[PDB]
């Protein structure tokens, strides 16, 4: 109830904080993660509040998803990071020609 | 020679072999001379709530046995 | 302890706010590292202690290499912290007022609504079983095994492909 | 050997 | 003698859960006794309390069916203390 | 009794912080608190970009922090009356992640 | 009369001191391989209670080692500063003590009293590890008998 | 689409997990198990649109059993009359909610 | 890339050198060394004094081997004035510059330890170097610095009963050697740090300068002992 | 054979890590066809009563389960207490 | 419950300090030294009169710090390491948690972060290089540490940390699993960072590592961290891999076979520190990722064969 009007007002601030960038994206990274937490929170609190065991497992694959793809945004940074010296979006400005 | 290590491994030992035994007596005191019950599963909780109502002085270390009936 | 978990989704709250103003990442992965210990307790509140306390192991894990990731490449010269611009600051002062106001209108204004104030504690589990053995949530996550084993070789078939993704990205 | 292995 | 150890033991596991699955009734018992009681203390303490304010029937619920729903925590419990709220909704989760 | 331990140790922790602050005398200067490279002026800022090379390393230390986390109810789902079931099936996910692993180091992913 | 107390507890806040005092691992020396001497199990650092911590911050007192010469003197400088504030110098070698060698040359400093307030002057290029066995016993009777909630309790 | 590979194979990928009334780990049950099955069953063979008009009725139990919304504002309306009652002096000081209760067992 | 100063007062290091690593990651791109942290100007110095004034510098420049280098110096000026020394005070050069090598490979065996990290050889070894510097302060009295060999052969004789005493250091100091060699050696810590790692080519070893146990180490045979026979 | 068994012989003399890993790895493959206790875990934890297994009602069709417990005959467990 | 938490935590740091001063004179005697024998009556005073003399060593607050990070990681490393001794099991443990050792796992999970939290914060570059070699060896350690603590207590089938005291009353359980005690004891040098797999407080490496900028009392409570984790791992190697006897009327009996098995074991722990050079961390990552990961995962596989293989699968 107010633990998920809690959960689901920091979902609202963390959607807002990935929709918007000021420094890196690196920090969008960590807001996606933050974001996925909360995520995981209410997954865990619904399958836990109605006693259900049988989709327990589904923040486990949550999480898998979560993980695997803030790795494939490491990597996807290491990349853009590596080549481009920094990792600020304001030098992402090559694209609209 | 090699005695030398020994009073402070000694008052080392001393230092940790008190708090198991301590922690164990101190059980032994605080829950009517029994230990502890671990409550891994809700089964044990439940009949630690059920001891502690039967024993009605909100305790569940004394336990009544068949003097109760 | 009655308002244990609404204390501590308050808590969850100012975390995610502290990541949502977004600073340099290395106070992100403080504050995100703060709300995944939030979120541990959260969950090991309820009843279920395996779930949250290997999402805290997972989040203190990944939080570490994203953590030594942003001090490798995602820094500058001068770190933006949580108080040295103070647009931040001020929209942390002006967060926690806005917080104030949503309980505040949630607790005495008009009190219409899902979401109540006066309902605290006693709607926090709304039934769990007393007097069975497995209430314990490892065997419920471990249905992945059993009976759910589908989506379980679908996350395993997945991090095998994302070990082939990293080394087909990173070269 | 198999005994040096 | 691990494998004798295992044998053992979960001989010894199914022999308390022998008295565990002989012991349940006696517990199922004592549980419906006394889950009516809080319930009828409930609604005792009910016609009391909104004697007064009216188009509120008192034992009313308001589920639909005649079937018996199962009571909640904050139903069975809630009109208690505090302290015996927190140590039923927090009893084996905080006994850490 | 966790939160009392863990209440009762950041209090005591924080008082040591307090009686490390607060007891000896309070004296500094810009030559005391400059920071350390062996006692020089700084050549660059430290908070610099880094450009480590084990990063390929990372991603598949949490990608292992995954699988193990995965594999981690295992205690649990050995209860169960499927032996077979999760026998071949998990048998199959920790081959693949050793797999992930072998390939790693075919192609030379953990240098 | 707290004057007793007082001296008392002096004393007990300088026997951790000049018991458990903790040097740094320096260098700089022909005479720096006898420091390593007393780290040797003839005439013990450790026995006394000696630890060669390698960082400033972790470190009690500088035993500076010998020759201290021109270019080395900022970094000596930056380092010592760096120290935090209870630190004392032993002066370990006549060009730690008064540029023995090299005095007359064009980068030696003459002598480390030039730059850091020293505490004990060990002579010797050759100081030995009995010698300074004895500096170290001496700059710990010293700072046992210097006496700061003494001189705070008469101010 | 759907495009029906476990309705053609027969073979439960992710059937058997879709509701709260689903085979369970050594069967423990999920709260209001009975009502989601009532809710099902009354679901089976009438269709979506038609099971909005005819489970009306159960739709609206399963959901008050899950939510709870109307037993939130139940509790909450007897703790405020309660509140306001022990404000008026009307109120006895209870004794089986005041801690000194005789307690079964 | 970090313009990292390595700075003196980091202990492997040996006190003295600033290093500085323009480093892109840990992996070193390059390394360059301004040695001159510890210029004395002894070059400058020996020419306003004598020769036997001139004489200990020789005792502190290679400070870890020190009767070498005032062997290397009296050798030099003994070939300058003609001069033969006898040959018993030969063979005391020859011994007590032995003693000195196994001094400066005890030094070299020991900070190769502990700049990796090995601990245990830093003072294993140093209860016999304690040994020898016994030796050192027997004969000239003090423990490094002897300037005991001079120009015309060296300055006094032994102390009565010093041999006897070489001898059950040498018997002893055997088992040390293998015990090292025991623990540092056929390890896997070791074996794992030091293969194919630094490798010098010849052409690299003799264009570069290097002589001595880098040159044995590059495998050629150029010991200045045999192939040039002094003292 | 000669010459994967060189390949082997000499893995084992340099690398023996990874092909004692792959020899268990094969050993645990090899494990459950010639197990022959594993057909009785399945049982144990079937055996177990976590839940509770509901009394059937009566109705007089066949003694398939029994009308009292404590009387051996019925599905009984003489064959794994002495295991 | 609070004279339980003071002697409980009390004499574990006075322990922690004596295990210090034990440390030194062992670690003295096995370089040919006496120890610290003078200060005290034999020696049983001088790390007592360093964590006092650290209180007035003064503390460092630099320029280019940031100060409520960099004081907040080492109050947070001495409440780590001084509640990550809680759900220890001992005869009987004063947590008694369910699943207690994922809880030791995940704090010593976070027990490679304040490290990091501290290398950063010291901001030198020195204290940088010492913060990615804790993430290289977090990056080393964590995978084969939750994949041996996976394994070896699948064999006792339960998380709670109470059960295995019940399983290895006659017989101890390095019998049974002799390559993972030792692959244990080799990826608990990396979490305890001790001189084998210390790798990021190293005087041969950086200038004591993350230690840089940390003078007087945070220091000493990051050493205190430090040495609680030594004690701790020590009594994590001792509660799982080795076994000793349980009389459920004499506890005592127990503790006193716990002292000698846990002394011999910090007694090796301590001379597995002092005997052996020290790594760098390629090898370190070569040796753990292609050597013994996939023997732990392999050993993980027997594992899994083993319940299959004979006697069920052990209870709950
Ligand atoms: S006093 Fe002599 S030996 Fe000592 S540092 Fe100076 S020249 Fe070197």
């Amino acid at each position: 109830p107010s633990t998920f009007f809690n959960l689901t007002m920091a979902f609202s601030l963390s959607l807002l904080g990935t929709l918007m960038f000021r420094s890196h994206l690196m920090s969008t990274l960590l807001c996606l993660e933050g974001m996925v937490l909360s995520l995981f929170i209410m997954t865990s609190v619904t399958s836990l509040n109605s006693n259900s065991m049988s989709s327990m497992p589904i923040p486990i694959t949550i999480l898998v998803f979560a993980a695997c793809e803030a790795a494939v945004g490491l990597a996807l940074l290491v990349k853009v990071s590596n080549t481009y010296g920094t990792d600020y979006v304001q030098n992402l400005n090559l694209l609209q020609c | 020679m090699w005695f030398e290590i020994l009073p402070g491994l000694a008052i080392m030992g001393v230092c940790l072999v008190i708090p198991g035994v301590s922690t164990a007596y101190i059980h032994k005191f605080t829950n009517g001379g029994k230990e502890k019950r671990v409550a891994r599963v809700q089964y044990q909780w439940y009949l630690m709530e059920r001891d502690r109502r039967i024993s009605g002085v909100n305790r569940y270390y004394v336990s009544k046995g068949l003097e109760n009936i | 302890m009655n308002n244990y978990i609404f204390v501590l989704s308050s808590l969850f709250l100012v975390g995610c706010l502290g990541l949502a103003l977004k600073p340099s990442p290395i106070y992100g992965g403080l504050g995100l590292i703060v709300s995944g210990f939030v979120g541990c307790l959260m969950v090991l509140g309820f009843g279920g202690s395996f779930l949250g306390l290997m999402v805290f192991l997972i989040y203190l894990g990944g939080m570490l290499v994203v953590f030594g990731y942003t001090t490798a490449m995602a820094t500058e010269e001068y770190p933006e912290t949580w108080g040295s611009n103070w647009l931040i600051l001020g929209f942390l002062v002006l967060g926690v007022i806005m917080e104030v106001f949503l309980i505040c209108v949630l607790n005495y204004y008009d009190e219409v609504g899902v979401i109540n104030l006066d309902g605290l504690g006693d709607w926090l589990m709304y039934e769990v079983d007393d007097v069975g053995v497995m209430l314990e949530g490892g065997i419920g996550v471990a249905a992945m095994y059993s009976c759910a084993t589908w989506m379980m070789v679908v996350a395993g078939w997945s991090l095998f492909a994302g070990i082939f993704i990293i080394i087909e990205i990173t070269r | 050997d198999m005994k040096s292995a | 003698r691990m494998m004798r150890w295992n044998q053992e033991r979960r001989r010894l596991l199914i022999e308390d859960l022998e008295a565990r699955i002989a012991l349940m009734p006696l517990f199922q018992a004592e549980k419906d006794r006394r889950t009516l009681q809080i319930l009828r203390e409930n609604l005792e303490e009910e016609a009391i309390i909104m004697k007064d304010v009216p188009n509120w029937k008192v034992g009313e619920s308001v589920f639909h069916t005649t079937r018996w729903v199962p009571p909640l925590i904050g139903e069975m419990y809630g009109l208690r203390t505090k302290e015996e709220m927190s140590n039923a909704n927090f009893g084996f989760t905080w006994y850490t | 009794n966790l939160y009392t331990v863990i209440f009762i140790n950041i209090l005591l922790s924080l008082t040591l912080i307090l009686v490390a602050f607060w007891l000896p005398q309070m004296n500094l200067y810009s030559e005391k608190a400059n920071p350390y490279e062996c006692g020089f002026d700084p050549t660059s800022s430290a908070r610099l970009p880094f450009s480590m090379k084990f990063f390929l390393v990372a991603i598949t230390f949490l990608l292992f922090d995954l699988e193990i986390a995965l594999l981690l109810p295992l205690p649990w789902a050995i209860q169960t009356i499927k032996t077979s079931t999760m026998m071949i099936m998990a048998f199959i996910l920790v081959t693949i992640l050793s797999l992930g692993l072998a390939y790693e180091w075919t192609q030379k992913g953990l240098e | 009369r707290a004057e007793y107390v007082v001296t008392k507890l002096d004393d007990l806040i300088n026997w951790a001191r000049r018991s458990s005092l903790w040097p740094m691992t320096f260098g700089l020396a022909c005479c720096a391989v006898e420091m390593m001497h007393m780290a040797a199990p003839r005439y013990d650092m450790d026995r006394f209670g000696v630890v060669f911590r390698a960082s400033p911050r972790q470190a009690d007192v500088m035993i500076v080692a010998g020759t201290l010469t021109n270019k080395m003197a900022p970094a000596l400088r930056k380092v010592y500063d760096q120290m935090p504030e209870p630190r004392y110098v032993v002066s370990m070698g006549s060009c730690a003590n008064g540029g023995g060698y090299y005095h007359y040359s064009y980068s030696v400093v003459r002598g480390c009293d030039r730059i850091v307030p020293v505490d004990i002057y060990v002579p010797g290029c050759p100081p030995t590890a009995e010698a300074l066995l004895y500096g170290i016993l001496q700059l710990q009777r010293k700072i046992k008998r210097e006496q700061k909630l003494k001189i705070w309790y008469r101010r | 689409p759907f495009l029906d590979i476990q309705k053609k194979l027969g073979i439960s990928l992710d059937r058997h997990f879709m509701f709260l009334s689903a085979e369970q780990p050594y069967k423990n049950a999920a709260r209001c198990h009975a009502f989601e099955k009532e809710w099902i069953e009354c679901a089976h063979g009438i269709g979506g649109t038609r099971a909005k008009k005819e489970c009306k009725i159960e739709f609206d139990d399963f959901e008050e059993c899950l939510l709870r919304y109307k037993t939130m504002r139940r509790m909450h309306d007897i703790k405020k009359q309660r509140e306001k009652l022990m404000k008026e002096g009307k109120y006895t000081p209870p004794p089986h909610h005041s801690g000194r209760e005789e307690p079964r067992p | 890339n970090m313009t990292l100063n390595f700075g003196p007062q980091h202990p492997a290091a040996h006190g003295v050198l600033r290093l500085v690593l323009e480093l892109s990651g840990e992996m070193v791109r390059k390394c360059d060394p301004h040695i001159g942290l510890l210029h004395r100007g002894t070059e400058k110095l020996i020419e306003y004094k004598t020769y036997l004034q001139a004489l200990p510098y020789f005792d502190r420049l290679d400070y870890v081997s020190m009767m070498c280098n005032e062997q290397a110096y009296s050798i030099a000026v003994e070939k300058l004035l003609n001069i033969q020394p006898p040959p018993r005070a030969q063979w005391i050069r020859v011994l007590f510059g032995e003693i000195t090598r196994i001094l400066n490979h005890i030094m070299a065996v020991t900070t190769h330890a502990l700049d990796i990290g090995a601990m245990t050889p830093f003072f294993w070894m140093f209860e016999e170097r304690e040994k020898m510097f016994e030796f050192y302060e027997r004969v000239s009295g003090a423990r490094m610095h002897a300037a005991y060999i001079r120009p015309g052969g060296v300055h006094q004789d032994l102390p009565l009963g010093l041999l006897d005493d070489i001898y059950e250091f040498s018997k002893n100091f055997s088992l040390r050697i293998d015990e090292v060699e025991e623990m540092l050696t056929n390890n896997r810590i070791w074996r794992n740090r030091t293969v194919d790692i630094g490798v010098v080519t010849a052409e690299d070893a003799l264009n570069y300068g290097f002589s001595g146990v880098m040159l044995r180490g590059s495998g050629i045979q150029w010991d200045l002992r045999k192939t040039q026979p002094y003292d | 054979a000669g010459r994967i068994s060189a390949f082997l012989k000499n893995a084992w003399a340099k690398e023996p890590v990874l092909v004692v890993s792959f020899s268990v790895w094969g050993l645990a493959i090899i494990m459950p066809m010639i197990s022959p206790y594993t057909k009785y875990a399945s049982m144990i934890n079937k055996a177990t009563p976590y839940n509770y297994p509901v009394p059937v009602r009566d109705d007089g069709n066949m003694p398939d389960v029994p009308s009292h417990p404590q009387d051996p005959l019925g599905p009984s467990l003489d064959w794994l207490k002495n295991l | 419950f609070f004279i339980n938490i003071l002697t409980l935590l009390v004499p574990i740091l006075i322990a922690m300090a004596f295990l210090t001063l034990v440390e030194r004179k062992i670690l003295g005697y096995m370089q040919l030294r006496k120890g610290p024998n003078i200060v005290g009556p034999y020696g049983i005073l001088q790390p007592f009169a360093d964590a006092m003399k650290l209180f007035m060593k003064e503390p460092m607050r630099p320029l280019t710090t940031s100060m409520s990070l960099f004081i907040i990681a080492p109050t947070l490393s001495l409440t780590l390491a001084l509640s990550l001794w809680v759900p220890l099991p001992m005869p009987h443990p004063l947590i008694n948690l369910n699943l207690g050792i994922l809880f030791i796992l995940a704090t010593s999970s976070l027990s490679v972060y304040s490290i990091l939290w501290s290398g950063w914060a010291s901001n030198s570059k020195y204290s940088l290089f010492g913060a990615l070699r804790a993430v290289a060896q977090t990056i080393s350690y964590e995978v084969t540490m939750a994949i041996i603590l996976l394994s070896v207590l699948l064999m006792n089938g339960s998380y709670s940390l109470q059960t295995l005291i019940t399983t290895q009353e006659h017989m101890w359980l390095l019998l049974p699993a002799w390559p993972m005690a030792m692959m244990w004891f080799i990826s608990t040098l990396a979490e305890t960072n001790r001189a084998p797999f210390d790798l990021t407080e190293g005087e041969s490496e950086l200038v004591s590592g993350f230690n840089v900028e940390y003078a007087a009392g945070p220091f000493a409570l990051f050493f205190m961290a430090e040495y609680t984790n030594i004690i701790l791992m020590n009594a994590l190697t001792t509660i799982i891999f080795l076994g000793p006897l349980y009389y459920i009327n004499l506890p005592e009996l127990y503790s006193t076979n716990f002292m000698m098995e846990a002394l011999l074991l910090s007694s090796t722990f301590l001379w597995i520190r002092a005997s052996y050079p020290r790594f760098r961390y390629d090898q370190l990552m070569h040796l753990l990722w292609k050597n013994f990961l996939p023997l732990t995962l392999a050993l993980c596989m027997w594992h899994i064969s083993l319940p299959i293989f004979t006697a069920g699968v052990p209870p709950y």
